[PDB]
DNA sequence: AAAACGACGGCCAGTGCCATAC
DNA sequence: AGGTATGGCACTGGCCGTCGTTTT
C-alpha cells in the first residue's frame, strides 16, 4: 500500500505482496488514536512528505510460508555437512598417544603400537590442528600436530630438518603447510584455540578461488557461554561489588582456564623456557621431542574443551542463521601487490625524517641548558630547578734545526712510550662507568655505550617525557607549567604570602609582571589545591576533555592545539617552535602505535602456474608484477555481545591528510579483472532502537515521536533529532549532536551538567543543573508515574529495561541468551549499563549474521563469481570477477532489502517505511575506501592514489542506476 | 648585525680571507672574493666528500666523469664574452700596418670564429660523453655521470670573472619514467640537504617552469636578508642529445626493458660555495639565550673542519711531549684530524683557549697531566655541553672512531 | 702500441682512435681521461696528500685562484681573457679609429687577465697572511693540487693537474733543507714501482746560478721530466713586496730573518702514465699496485635461481661498500660470458679479486676466489672474505 | 687462598595515560 | 550511571647477580 495511518509512505505495491501476504491485520481504532493524541502533543502531525519513487522487482522465489521459515531453510543448507563433520568428533574413541614422535619431512600417520607411516596428506573430514612457530626465524611454520577420529598425526617444516645457509624471506604457498584434498562428502572441519593463526598457515588457503573449508573456534564459542566484561575480567583477576556469585561460572579466554571450567582434573603445564617465542632453531632441533609432546597435550586439552561446550552453544543460540554467520565470518581474504612493500618503505622513511627533525631541536635544548651548572644558576630558573644537579665521583681501585735524522727511530720511540702507558689497563675497574661527570638528569638521556643502538648526544629524548616541557619552558596563560604527582600536569599562579626552594616568591613573581607589563585571587578553574604546597605560589590543573577529575598525561595531547594557536599555551623558544612540535606529534602519533604490527603482517606471493587465466590473459596484467594476500587473524566473538575483533586490520585508521600512515586500507587493490563491491548500513543503530519503540508501545511505524522524528526528519525544516533538542535548549545542533549521542548509551545529570559547563563559561553550576533535569525531562520523562512515561524516548527505554531485566535475556529477533556470567540470578543489579547496551549491540550483530547468509545463499543460486572480502561491524565488501560487478550491486540491494523485512517481521510489524529499504548507494572500486571521489593524499604519498599507482575513482550506484544497468534480474543473460 | 660579527670571526678564524672591502655581500655571492682561508678549504673538502658519498658511492651504476675547462675549436659567433685571444694572433689585420679607419669591425668575425672559451656548466661536456660511456652499463638506460669542478660566470670598471665551485648529476631516463625519477631526486637531494642542518625548515623547494614550458625545481636557503636559489633541477628531454648527434639516431638507442628509446636528460646543479656559506650561517646564533653569550660554531661532526685539540699541562716537558707525540701519530694514521696545541708554549689561560676552539668549532679539547704518566687517565672536553670527563688513553682511538661513524646516523 | 689500445678499450682514456697519439698525451691537449683513469688520478692525488701534508703539523692547504685580474707586463704572448662586446665598448664613439689597429695590440697587452700558468705565484701571495697562523715562526709549508695552463707549440691549450709545495726556510739550511725533500720525494715514487729502477735523479743548475734537481721515469722511448726542485732564493718575495721588509721577516734563532723560498711541483698525469707502463711489463695483465688500482673486486653469479642468488650478492657488495671496498657489480650481466673471456676482461682492468656466487653458496656459504696475482683459485666461507681483503691491503700498504 | 658480604645496576611485571575503530 | 574492543610508551618497585672491600 502506498501509505499506512498516520501518511507514512510504505512498501510498493508488489514488493509488499510478493514479500508479505495479503491477509495481515489492523493496528485497531484504539491505538491509531493513542498514537496521534501522542504526536499532537509534541507537534509532529504536520506533513513535510515528498514521495519516493515506486519500485518493482521480481524477486527469487522464497520457500515456506513466512520470510523466518526462508531464512531457517537456507541457514541448515548451509550448515549441515559441517555440524555433521562435527558430531563425528563428539564420538571419537582416541588412541593411546604415540610412544616416540618422528623425525621426517612432511606428514606421518601413526598406528596403534606407535608405527609411523609416511602419508602425503592426513585425508580426514574432521581435524582439530595446532602449530608452533619459531619467532626469531620469521613467520615459516615450524611444526604441527593433528588429532583426527582415528589417528595422531605430526608434521615438520624443511627448514627444521634440513640445515642450510639460508633460506628465501619471502614466502610461497611451497613452504605453507598441505591440508585439503585434491579434486566421501569432503566439507571439512577445522577446530582450534584462537584457530585463525593456525589458519594462516595453510597453503591451499591463499588461491584466489574459493575453498569448501570452514573453520570454527573454542575461544569464540567460550566468549558466547560465560565470556566476560571487560571490568569483570580485572575484577575476577583481582580475586585470584556484592553479588559475587558469577564468578564460579566464568574465566578468561587462556586454554588453561577454559579447559578448567569446563573439563576440570589435573591443571596443564607449560614448558617454563619459552623456546618458541625467545630460543632458536638449535635448541628447537635438541628438545625436539618435548616440544612435540607438549604440542600434543596443548591438542588433546582442546579436544577435550570441545566436546563438552558444542551442547551448550546449541542450547543458547538454537536459530540455525547464528552459526552460519559464525561460520562465514571465518574467511576474509585481503588482495594485495608489489606496491605494499613500497608502502612500508615510504611510511618508514617518511617516519623518520620527521622524527629526526624533532630529535634534533630537543637535543639542542638539552645540549645548552647544560650550562646552568655554573655557578649554581639552575637555583634561579623557574624550571628545573628541582632536577638531580649532581656531579658522580670518578672510581679508582684501591733553536732552528736542520732536517732530521734517525726519524724511525723517533717513531718506535713514541710507538713504544704508548704501548708502556696503553698497558696499565689492568688498574681500572671492570664494570664501565656511565658519564658520572654529567648531571644525572641528562645522565639519563643517553645510551650505554654497550648499547648495538648507541648514538652520540641524548638521543632518548621525546615529547612525552615529563622533562621536555620544562626544557621548552612551556606556559599556560602567563604562568609556568608544573607536575603534580598527586595531579599530574597543571601551572603555578604567583603572589601568595603565607606560603600558601630559592625560586619561590621571586624569579616567577618578575616574569608575571613582565607578561602583565607586556599586554581570594585573581584567577579562576580547577581551583587552588593546599594539598601541594609550593611557597608563594598557588597550583592549578590544565583541564581536561574528560572534565576536572581526569589528569592531564602530557600537554602535547591533540586537544591542546587550539589553546596554542589561540596563543594561551606559549613557549620561551619562540612563536615558530611550539606549533610546529604539536604539528609533527599530530603527524606521527599514528604511525608511531601501530608501525610494529602493520609492517610484520605475513604475505605470501602466488606463482605463475597458480593465478587464475582470467587474470594472466587480460591487458591490465603485468609481468615482474607481483601478487598475494594477507589473511586476517579474525576471532569471530570476541565480544561479550559477540563482534569480531582482529589487533590490526579492525583499528585501522581511515585516509586523511596530515597523518603519515593513513593509506594502509587503500594498498588492498583488486588484481586486473577483479573489483570489490560492497556498502554501509545507513544509520543501523538508530534504526533500531526506534523500530523496537515502536514495536513495544503501538505495532505501527513511527507510532512513537522518536520513531516519526528518526524516519521524517529532513533537516531543511526545524524537526530533525538535533534541531530538537538545540530547540528545547539555547544550544547549538552541534552540541545537541553531543548530547544525544551521548544520551543513547546512557549517560545522566553527571555527563550534561558537565557537558554545559564545559560549552557555556556564563553558566553557573545550579543552572547547569536544572538545565539538564529540564533536558532530561522532555527528552525521557519522568520515572514513574505516581506521586519511564511522557518523554519522546521512553518507551524505548522502557522496552530495553523490560528485555535487560527478564530472567534468560533473548535478542529480540534471533533469541540468543546473553552470557550467563550477566544473568540476573548471578548478578543482581551490577553492570547494569552494559546489560541495556548488550540488547542494540547483539541485534546488530544478528543483522551482520542475517545479510552474510543472504548473500552466500544468492551467490550460490545465480552462479555469481565472487567471494567475501572482509567486514568491519557495519560494512561487508566483496571480491567479484569484473564481469559479474553490476549484478553483485543488484544482489546486495536485495539483501539489504530481505534483512530489513526480516527485522520487522519477529517484532510483529507486517510491513516496511519505503525509506529503508534499500542502500543509498553500492560502492564499485579497485581498492578500499571511505569515500568513491578520495584521492589519499598524505604526508607519505603527497602526489596520490592516481598518480602513483594509477587506480581511478569509482562509481556510486543508488537502485535505479542499478536497475538501468541490469534490467532487474540477476540472470547471465541479462 | 650578527652578519658582521659573524664575519669578524671567520676572518680572524681563517674561514675566509682579505680586507672587509673584498668580503661585502655582493662579493661573496659573485663568487669574485679573494677566496677561501685553509679552514674554509677543508670544510668545503669535507661537504664534497659527504656529496660524492651520498650521490656515486652507494649508487651502482652512476660513473665518475671529466670535462676539461675550456671549449676547443670553432664557436657560434654573437655570444658576448670573453675569449681566449692573444696580442700575438692580432696581427691577422696587420698584415698592412697602414690600414686603418672604422672599417675594422671585420675583425669581430675573425675572432669569433677561432678562439676558445672557458666552460661555463658540466652538463655539455658531460654530453659529449654519452655515446662513450653507454658501453659501461650495456646500453641499459638508466644511468648516470657526475662530476665536481669550477665555473666560470661573467658578472658586471667594466668586467670580472666569477669562480665557482659545482658539482653535477646527469641522469638518463626512458621517457615515461621522468617525472618518477624528476619527484624521486628532489626528495633526495632536499633530504641530503636537510639532513647536516640544524635548522632543515630554513631549507625549501619550490616548483618552477622554464620560458618554453618544461618543469622543474628551485632548492632555496634562506639567508637573514632572503632567499637565495642553491641548486636547480630540469627535465631536459631528448633535443640537445639529438643536437649534439645529427644524423643516424641507431646510434643514440638505449634498451628499456625488451625496448629501445631515446631517453629524457634529467640535469642536477648545486653550488658549493653558497652551501658553505649558508651552514656557516646555520651554524651560528629568555634567559637561556640571554645569558648564554658564548660564541661557538656548531657545524655537524662530518662537516667540522678540526675534530681534536691536543694540549699538555705542567709538568715534566719531554715525557708529555713524548706521549703527545704518540697520541699525534696514533689519531692521524686513522684519519682523525687534530690541532697541535701542545706546540705553543701555553701563553692562554684554559678559558681562553676553550674559547678559541670554540669559535674554531674544535670538537674535543684532550688534556695531558702529570697523573696521565702514572694512571693513564686523560681529561677531555665536549664542545656541545662544555663538560669534562676522565678517560683512559687505551679507547680514545676507538671511542671517537665510533663517534664519528654514528654521526651519520643521528 | 698495444698497451695505449687496452687502455682506450678498458676506459682508462678517453676519445677515439685517431685521436689517441702518445705525443698529445704528453702535451696535456689529449680528449681526457675515462672513469678508470680518474678514480686512479684520485688515488695518486690522496696518496701525495697523505704523504706531503697529513703528518706534518706546518704544512697547510692554499686557495690559489685560477686567473689573474689586473695589469699584466707587456711583451708577453700568452692567452687574454678579451671580448668582442669590449670591442664595441672601446668604441665608445666611431671616431676613435685612429692608429687603433697597432694601438689595440698595447691595450689588450695592458688590460685584460691571465690564465694560470703555476701554483707558485698563487702561494706567494698569501705568505703575509698565513705567516700569522704559525705565529711566525718561520719554517713552514703551503700545498695545493690544481690544473694549469699551457701554450702548446695556431697554438692550443694544454691542461696539467699539478701537485705543488713550497717550502720557506731560514737561508742556513736550504741546501739541507733541499737534499731532504730530494730523498723523500724521490722515495715516495719509488714505493709503488715494479721496477724503481726505472725512477731517476739529477742535478742541475739555473742561468743565474742556483741549485736544483730534477726527477725522471725512464719511459720505452727515452726519459721524461716528472718533477723538479729549485731553491729560488728571496727575489720574488722581494719584487712581489717592495718597500718596508720588517713586514717580511719571521722567526730564526731568536732572531728576525727574510726566509728563502723552495718550490717543489709534480705533473700527476705524467705520473699515471708512468704507472701505466710500468704495470704492463702469454698473458696480459695490468698489475697495478694494490694501493692505486682503482676498483678492487668483481662480483658475479653462477647458474641457479637468479632471484635468489641476486639478493645475496646485493647484501655482499653493500657491505662491501659499508667498508670502504670499491666493488664492480658484474652479477648484473647474468654472465652471458664464458669464463675465459671474463678472467681476460677482468685482468685488463687490473681488478685484483674476482668472486663467484653460486647454488652452494646457498647451500654452506662457499665462494670461488680468484688472485689476479697468482691466478690460483680457492674456495672461501662469505662470512670471512671482508676482513680477508682489508688485511691483504694493509699487508701491502705496510710493505 | 678459599670464603663472607655489601652496594649497586639490570630485568621484568604492573599501573597510568593517550590514540585508533564502530 | 556514556558503550564495546585493540595497542603503544613512560614510569616505578621488587628481585637476583657479581664485583670489589672486609675477612677466616
Amino acid at each position: 500500500l502506498r501509505h499506512n495511518p498516520l501518511d507514512i509512505q510504505m512498501l510498493s505495491r508488489g514488493l509488499h505482496e510478493q514479500i508479505f501476504g495479503q491477509g495481515g491485520e489492523m493496528p485497531g481504532e484504539a491505538a491509531v488514536r493513542r498514537s496521534v493524541e501522542h504526536l499532537q502533543k509534541h507537534g509532529l502531525w504536520g506533513q513535510p512528505a515528498v514521495p519516493l519513487p515506486d519500485v518493482e522487482l521480481r524477486l527469487p522465489p522464497l520457500y515456506g510460508d513466512n520470510l523466518d521459515q526462508h531464512f531457517r531453510l537456507l541457514a541448515q543448507k548451509q550448515s549441515l555437512p559441517y555440524l555433521e563433520a562435527a558430531n563425528l568428533l563428539l564420538q571419537a574413541q582416541l588412541p593411546p598417544k604415540p610412544p616416540a614422535w618422528a623425525w621426517a619431512e612432511g606428514w606421518t600417520r601413526y598406528g596403534p603400537e606407535g608405527e609411523a607411516v609416511p602419508v602425503a596428506i592426513p585425508e580426514e573430514r574432521a581435524l582439530v590442528f595446532d602449530v608452533e612457530v619459531c619467532l626469531a626465524e620469521g613467520t615459516c611454520p615450524t611444526l604441527a600436530v593433528a588429532i583426527s577420529p582415528s589417528a595422531w598425526y605430526s608434521w615438520c617444516s624443511q627448514r627444521l630438518v634440513e640445515e642450510r645457509y639460508s633460506w628465501t624471506s619471502q614466502l610461497s604457498p611451497a613452504d605453507l603447510i598441505p591440508l585439503e584434498v585434491p579434486t566421501d562428502w569432503q566439507e571439512q572441519l577445522v577446530v582450534g584455540h584462537n584457530v585463525s593463526f593456525d589458519r594462516a598457515h595453510i597453503r591451499e588457503q591463499y588461491l584466489i578461488q574459493g575453498s569448501r573449508m570452514r573453520f570454527l573456534d573454542t575461544m569464540s564459542m567460550h566468549m558466547a557461554i560465560s565470556g566476560l566484561s571487560s571490568f569483570q575480567r580485572s575484577l575476577w583477576i583481582a580475586a585470584k561489588i556484592s553479588s559475587w556469585d558469577w564468578l564460579d561460572i566464568s574465566s578468561v579466554n587462556s586454554l588453561a582456564e577454559v579447559h578448567r571450567l569446563y573439563v576440570g582434573g589435573p591443571p596443564l603445564e607449560k614448558e617454563p623456557r619459552e623456546l618458541f617465542v625467545k630460543g632458536t632453531m638449535k635448541d628447537i632441533r635438541e628438545n625436539f621431542q618435548d616440544l612435540m609432546q607438549y604440542c600434543a597435550q596443548d591438542v588433546w586439552a582442546t579436544h577435550e574443551v570441545f566436546q563438552q561446550q558444542l551442547p551448550l552453544f546449541l542450547e543458547r543460540c538454537p536459530h540455525p542463521v547464528t552459526l552460519a554467520g559464525m561460520l562465514e565470518m571465518g574467511v576474509s581474504y585481503l588482495p594485495v601487490n608489489q606496491n605494499w612493500e613500497r608502502y612500508l618503505a615510504e611510511a618508514q622513511g617518511t617516519y623518520e625524517e620527521l622524527q629526526r627533525e624533532m630529535k634534533k631541536s630537543l637535543m639542542d635544548l638539552a645540549n645548552d641548558a647544560c650550562q646552568l651548572l655554573s655557578g649554581e644558576r639552575y637555583k634561579e630558573d623557574p624550571w628545573l630547578w628541582d632536577l638531580e644537579w649532581d656531579l658522580q665521583e670518578f672510581k679508582q681501585k684501591k733553536l732552528g734545526p736542520c732536517s732530521e735524522e734517525e726519524e724511525f727511530q723517533q717513531d718506535v720511540m713514541a710507538r713504544a712510550c704508548l704501548q708502556k702507558l696503553k698497558g696499565t689497563t689492568e688498574l681500572l675497574p671492570k664494570r664501565p662507568q656511565h658519564l658520572p661527570g654529567h648531571p644525572g638528569w641528562y645522565r639519563k638521556l643517553c645510551p650505554r655505550l654497550d648499547d648495538p643502538a648507541w648514538t652520540p648526544g641524548p638521543s632518548l629524548l621525546s615529547l612525552q617525557m615529563r622533562v621536555t616541557p620544562k626544557l621548552m619552558a612551556l606556559t599556560w596563560d602567563g604562568f609556568p607549567l608544573h607536575y603534580s604527582e598527586r595531579h599530574g600536569w597543571g601551572y603555578l599562579v604567583p603572589g601568595r604570602r603565607d606560603n600558601l626552594v630559592v625560586c619561590p616568591y621571586r624569579a616567577i613573581e618578575s616574569l608575571y609582571r613582565k607578561h602583565c607589563l607586556e599586554q581570594p585571587s585573581y584567577h579562576h578553574g580547577n581551583g587552588p589545591y593546599n594539598d601541594v604546597d609550593i611557597p608563594g605560589c598557588w597550583f592549578f590543573k590544565l583541564p581536561h576533555k574528560d572534565g576536572n577529575s581526569c589528569n592531564v598525561g602530557s600537554p602535547f595531547a591533540k586537544d591542546f592545539l587550539p589553546k596554542m594557536e589561540d596563543g594561551t599555551l606559549q613557549a620561551g623558544p619562540g612563536g615558530a617552535s611550539g606549533p610546529r612540535a604539536l604539528e609533527i606529534n599530530k603527524m606521527i602519533s599514528f604511525w608511531r602505535n601501530a608501525h610494529k604490527r602493520i609492517s610484520s603482517q605475513m604475505v605470501v606471493w602466488l606463482p605463475r602456474s597458480a593465478l587464475p587465466r582470467a587474470v594472466i590473459r587480460h591487458p591490465d596484467y603485468d609481468e615482474e608484477g607481483l601478487y598475494g594476500a594477507i589473511l586476517p587473524q579474525v576471532v569471530t566473538a570476541g565480544t561479550i555481545t559477540r563482534r569480531a575483533v582482529e589487533p590490526t586490520w579492525l583499528t585501522a585508521s581511515n585516509a586523511r591528510p596530515d597523518r603519515v600512515g593513513s593509506e594502509l586500507k587503500a594498498m588492498v587493490q583488486a588484481p586486473p579483472g577483479y573489483t570489490l563491491v560492497g556498502a554501509d548500513v545507513d544509520s543501523q543503530e538508530l534504526w533500531i532502537a526506534a523500530v523496537l519503540g515502536d514495536a513495544h508501545f503501538a505495532g505501527m511505524h513511527g507510532c512513537t515521536a522518536f520513531g516519526w522524528m528518526t524516519l521524517q526528519g529532513r533537516k531543511s525544516r526545524g524537526t530533525d533529532l538535533h534541531s530538537k533538542t538545540a530547540t528545547t535548549v539555547g544550544i547549538s545542533r552541534e552540541h545537541a549532536k553531543i548530547f544525544n549521542y551521548g544520551r543513547i548509551y546512557g549517560a545522566g545529570q553527571p555527563f550534561a551538567e558537565r557537558l554545559l559547563m564545559q560549552f557555556n563559561h556564563r553558566l553557573t553550576q545550579q543552572e547547569a543543573a536544572e538545565k539538564a533535569q529540564q533536558m532530561y525531562a522532555a527528552t525521557k520523562g519522568l520515572r514513574w508515574y505516581r506521586l519511564w512515561k511522557g518523554g519522546t524516548e521512553s518507551e524505548m527505554f522502557n522496552k530495553l529495561e523490560s528485555i535487560a531485566t527478564s530472567d534468560i535475556p533473548r535478542t529480540p529477533v534471533l533469541g540468543c541468551c546473553i552470557s550467563r556470567a550477566l544473568e540476573p540470578s548471578a548478578v543482581q543489579e551490577e553492570f547494569m549499563t552494559s546489560r541495556v547496551n548488550w540488547v542494540v549491540q547483539s541485534s546488530a550483530v544478528d543483522y551482520l549474521h542475517l545479510m552474510l547468509v543472504a548473500m552466500k545463499w544468492l551467490f550460490e543460486e545465480f552462479a555469481i563469481d565472487g567471494r567475501f572480502c572482509i567486514s568491519i561491524h557495519d560494512e561487508v565488501r566483496y571480491l567479484v570477477r569484473e564481469e559479474d560487478r553490476y549484478r553483485a550491486a543488484l544482489a546486495l540491494q536485495i539483501t539489504n532489502l530481505l534483512t530489513r523485512c526480516m527485522f520487522a517481521y519477529k517484532l510483529g510489524l507486517n510491513d516496511l517505511p519505503q525509506s529503508v529499504a534499500f542502500f543509498s548507494a553500492v560502492d564499485i572500486d579497485r581498492c578500499l575506501r571511505k569515500e568513491v571521489t578520495m584521492d589519499c593524499k598524505t604526508p607519505s604519498n603527497p602526489t596520490g592514489m592516481e598518480r602513483r599507482y594509477g587506480i581511478p575513482q569509482g562509481e556510486a550506484l543508488d537502485i535505479y542506476q542499478i536497475i538501468e544497468l541490469t534490467k532487474g534480474s540477476l540472470e547471465k543473460r541479462s | 648585525e650578527g652578519s658582521e660579527a659573524l664575519l669578524e670571526i671567520c676572518q680572524r678564524r681563517h674561514f675566509l680571507s682579505g680586507s672587509k672591502q673584498q668580503l661585502s655581500r655582493d662579493s661573496l655571492l659573485s663568487g669574485c672574493h679573494p677566496g677561501f682561508g685553509p679552514l674554509g678549504v677543508e670544510l668545503r673538502k669535507n661537504l664534497a666528500a659527504e656529496w660524492w658519498t651520498s650521490v656515486v658511492v652507494f649508487r651502482e651504476q652512476v660513473f665518475p666523469v671529466d670535462a676539461l675547462h675550456h671549449k676547443p675549436g670553432p664557436l657560434l659567433p654573437g655570444d658576448s664574452a670573453f675569449r681566449l685571444v692573444s696580442a700575438e694572433t692580432l696581427r691577422e689585420i696587420l698584415q698592412d700596418k697602414e690600414l686603418s679607419k672604422e672599417q675594422l669591425v671585420a675583425f669581430l668575425e675573425n675572432v669569433l670564429k677561432t678562439s676558445g672559451k672557458l666552460r661555463e656548466n658540466l652538463l655539455h661536456g658531460a654530453l659529449e660523453h654519452y655515446v662513450n660511456c653507454l658501453d659501461l652499463v650495456n646500453k641499459r638506460l638508466p644511468y648516470g655521470l657526475a662530476q665536481i669542478g669550477v665555473c666560470f660566470h661573467p658578472v658586471f670598471g667594466v668586467k670580472s670573472i666569477g669562480e665557482k665551485t659545482e658539482a653535477s648529476l646527469v641522469w638518463f631516463t626512458p621517457p615515461r619514467t621522468s617525472n618518477q625519477w624528476l619527484d624521486f631526486w628532489l626528495r633526495h637531494r632536499l633530504q641530503w640537504w636537510r639532513k647536516f642542518a640544524m635548522s632543515p625548515s630554513n631549507f625549501s623547494s619550490s616548483d618552477c617552469q622554464d620560458e618554453e614550458g618544461r618543469k622543474g625545481n628551485k632548492l632555496y636557503y634562506n639567508f637573514p636578508w632572503g632567499k637565495e636559489l642553491i641548486e636547480t633541477l630540469w627535465n631536459l628531454g631528448d633535443h640537445e642529445l639529438l643536437h649534439m648527434y645529427p644524423g643516424n639516431v641507431s646510434k643514440l638507442h638505449g634498451r628499456d626493458g625488451r625496448k629501445n628509446v631515446v631517453p629524457c636528460v634529467l640535469s642536477v646543479n648545486g653550488d658549493l660555495d653558497r652551501g658553505m656559506l649558508a651552514y656557516l650561517y646555520d651554524s651560528f646564533q629568555f634567559t637561556r639565550k640571554k645569558n648564554l653569550h658564548r660564541k661557538v660554531l656548531k657545524l655537524h661532526p662530518c662537516l667540522a673542519p678540526i675534530k681534536v685539540a691536543l694540549d699538555v699541562g705542567r709538568g715534566p716537558t719531554l715525557e708529555l711531549r713524548q706521549v703527545c707525540q704518540g697520541l699525534f701519530n696514533e689519531l692521524l694514521e686513522n684519519g682523525i684530524s687534530v690541532w697541535p696545541g701542545y706546540l705553543e708554549t701555553m701563553q692562554s689561560s684554559l678559558e681562553q683557549l676553550y674559547s678559541k676552539y670554540d669559535e674554531m668549532s674544535i670538537l674535543f679539547t684532550v688534556l695531558v697531566t702529570e697523573t696521565t704518566l702514572e694512571n693513564g687517565l686523560i681529561h677531555l672536553r665536549s664542545r656541545d655541553t662544555t663538560m669534562k670527563e676522565m678517560m683512559h688513553i687505551s679507547k680514545l682511538k676507538d671511542f671517537l672512531i665510533k663517534y664519528i661513524s654514528s654521526a651519520k646516523n643521528v
